[PDB]
């Protein structure tokens, strides 16, 4: 009982500078790490229809930070992972969210202020940056009610 | 049948027109004319009566 | 304007206030004076980003209201299907105009309808009949074997299935082609020349993909449809058209284009294995028919974006493309056309 995921979600997912204020540091979640294996190794269901022209859709794509900055990409690979895999279990299978932890967020976070502090080097490609600063106050949310959450239910 | 492309009322009409010309016609049009030729109250009722 | 960062405005809030008379308040993370100042600067910063944006969507108002230059609208997709009875015909039967084509799974539930009346003459096993997409869009762009719906059938019909994909159907015009019809138009304001010539050839909806070939005191022009004919009106009209932009004192003509027929026989290996089926292989053959069709004038067979076009579809699951005979690019006259051509496929 699963949504069929996009073609391109489907092909993102499976695979010095240095800011002052927040600096990442490469974990990844337990929870992150379940849903890897699931699509590694399960061929989940995949739509055929590319009509939603948001997202990664010609953004993450089209951007020149997959060829330029190759480590800055992985950073942008895991938040999404970090980010698919809250909301995959809040819509449908709750029973993963007990792996969850208020740390797994908390790293999310500085690795996604430390990618969009460099992405605002870049003139170009600022509209990354748009979606992320909004995405950046999501997890903050969720970083603040994830331990009154678990014990409610 | 021995050709690629073929007609019946097309070639026809450039026989009529080669006949009537005695197979001397003004133009050479007439010989590539045969080749450059060949390569509602129900929905209304329903529609107005949703509207209303 | 230059763009600002948030690290940036954030350095120079907390300047400002250490030089503002103020050295009990300290910027440690958790204080609320830093989240405030955080806060602002992520709002100026998102100023500045739909700024630009705004700046960018203004300059694209401005020049479609500069001039009588703007983006012609989408075509409705539109092809064949094909009709199946369990026995032939005894007597003639009449199909109501308006008969709605649909299908049954949830990813196409677009509709389609006819345009014109058809008649099934008797002793007659099968049928076919144009069809349009009522909605404008990329969506009627359906795969092999979508269509099998028919609304208003009689007891008579079998099955209801459409040979070959449409991939006709398209979105708005592309920024691209706006683009580099505006230069062409731009480039086209100085009269008695190739590019005058060429943007008032092209400025017809109808046409597409001419060609100018000047010569000592004439000029040849080219010109076909999408379907790569040139009807009398249309010759006629391009020729009106021209005649304005035609320089004065010299000769002009117009001979349509020749077509040209070439088989590829191109064999593409697939890496998943399981994949591999009859569908893949009338989609790939559907796709490289259309391809060859839509193609200008007056260009070289080129394998290159042969191959890039198809390995588009996916890259990881076409693995890799090869052709027998060929291989070198095949140089087309200034009369000739690509648009015909037999496929067969040969897979690894």
């Amino acid at each position: 009982n699963f949504i069929p995921q996009p073609q391109g979600l489907l092909r993102f997912l499976n695979t010095s500078f240095v800011s002052k204020f927040y600096t990442p540091q490469l974990q990844l979640s337990e929870l992150a790490k379940k849903v890897l294996t699931n699509i590694k190794t399960d061929d989940i269901p995949v739509l055929e229809r590319e009509f939603n022209d948001n997202t990664i859709i010609h953004k993450a794509n089209d951007t020149l930070l997959k060829v330029q900055a190759p480590r800055m990409y992985m950073i942008l690979q895991s938040i999404v992972l970090e980010a698919y895999a809250i909301v995959n279990c809040f819509v449908e299978n709750p029973s993963s969210l007990k792996y969850l932890t208020e740390e797994d967020v908390s790293i999310t976070r500085e690795n996604l202020n430390y990618v969009a502090d460099y992405l605002g080097n870049y003139d170009d490609y600022n509209s990354v940056v748009l979606d992320l600063r909004d995405l950046d106050l999501c997890f903050s949310a969720i970083e603040l009610q994830l331990p009154l959450i678990k014990k409610e239910a | 049948t021995k050709y690629r492309f073929g007609n019946k009322t097309h070639a026809t009409t450039l026989l009529d027109e080669y006949i009537k010309y005695k197979g001397e016609p003004p133009n050479d049009e007439a010989f590539d004319k045969y080749l450059k030729a060949i390569e509602s109250p129900l929905v209304m009722f329903s529609r107005m009566l949703f509207n209303w | 304007m230059k763009t600002r960062k948030l690290t940036n405005i954030l350095s120079k809030l907390i300047d400002k206030t250490m030089a503002g008379t103020s050295k009990i308040t300290d910027f440690t993370p958790g204080s609320a004076s830093r989240s405030l100042l955080e806060a602002v600067s992520l709002e100026i910063e998102q100023f500045y980003i739909l700024t630009k944006e705004n700046i960018d969507w203004g300059i694209q108002e401005g020049i479609i209201e500069a001039f009588d230059f703007q983006k012609r609208q989408s075509k409705r997709a539109y092809g064949d299907v094909t009709i199946q009875f369990y026995q032939p015909l005894d007597m003639r039967m009449y199909i109501p105009a308006g008969t709605t084509f649909t299908s049954t799974r949830q990813e196409y539930p677009q509709q389609f309808e006819t345009l014109v009346d058809y008649y099934a003459e008797p002793d007659s096993t099968e049928i076919v009949v144009e069809v349009y997409c009522k909605e404008t869009g990329v969506a009627g762009n359906v795969p092999e074997g979508t269509i099998n719906t028919i609304a208003s059938g009689s007891s008579l019909i079998r099955s209801v299935n459409n040979e070959y994909s449409f991939n006709t159907g398209t979105k708005e015009e592309s920024q691209e082609d706006f683009k580099r019809r505006f230069h062409s138009f731009v480039e086209s304001r100085g009269r008695a020349t190739n590019k005058s010539v060429r943007y008032g050839a092209l400025q017809i909806p109808d046409v597409e993909g001419v060609y100018v070939y000047e010569e000592t005191g004439h000029i040849t022009v080219f010109a076909h449809d999408r379907n790569g004919n040139l009807s009398d009106t249309l010759k006629e009209d391009i020729i009106d058209a021209l005649q304005d932009y035609r320089p004065s004192g010299i000769m002009l003509d117009v001979t349509g284009v020749e077509k040209e027929e070439v088989n590829v026989s191109a064999t593409v290996t697939i890496s998943n294995k399981s994949r591999i089926g009859d569908t893949l292989q009338k989609h790939i053959e559907s796709v490289i028919r259309s391809y060859l069709n839509n193609l200008k004038t007056s260009d070289d067979l080129i394998i290159t974006d042969l191959i890039q076009a198809i390995m588009n579809i996916d890259d990881v699951l076409i693995y890799d493309v090869s052709f027998d005979n060929l291989d070198e690019n095949i140089i087309v006259p200034p009369q000739g056309i690509i648009r015909a051509g037999e496929i067969k496929v040969e897979l690894k």
